[PDB]
């Protein structure tokens, strides 16, 4: 028997969480790059580099998608959903983006 | 919009600039952060629907 209320405050709620596993993910692959770039050799020639700025973009475009979707939520925005539904690229994001998913199916 | 949901909008709004930005995420967002993902919803009461 979820009302509209407890149906948006789940929404914002499993936004704001997936957005910290988001960015928790994200402060980890920088240091990554970060220790990569300062350690490793022939980094002209290293498609791991970028990669994992490919990826860490991947990761930021959700972060936005998913703070501006809680802005209109709390705005009353009608139907507002994420503009990415999907998880970047057992794993715990992708349980979550779909649970994600089927929210802003059903609700 | 409890006053713990605005505390981690806004050290997820602020983390996102510091990121976009190459600079040093304070440390008082990455503890607000790393507080969210250690006290995760109740999934199970979304799972009810």
């Amino acid at each position: 028997l979820p009302t509209v209320d407890e149906q948006r405050q789940y929404k914002v709620q499993l936004l704001l969480h997936i957005n910290s596993i988001l960015l928790a993910r994200v402060i980890q692959m920088n240091n990554s790059l970060q220790n990569n770039l300062q350690n490793n050799i022939n980094n002209s020639n290293n498609n791991n580099i970028i990669r994992i700025q490919q990826l860490i973009s991947q990761f930021l475009k959700r972060v936005h998608a998913n703070l501006q979707c809680i802005s209109q939520i709390n705005q009353g925005v009608p139907s507002a959903k994420p503009l990415i539904l999907t998880p970047p690229q057992q794993d715990i994001l992708s349980k979550l983006y779909l649970l994600l998913a089927r929210v802003f199916e059903i609700w | 919009f409890t006053a713990e949901q605005s505390e981690l909008l806004k050290a997820q709004i602020t983390s996102l600039k510091c990121l976009v930005n190459r600079k040093p995420i304070p440390f008082e967002f990455q503890a607000v952060i790393q507080k969210s993902i250690n006290h995760p919803p109740d999934f199970k009461r979304m799972l009810l629907s």
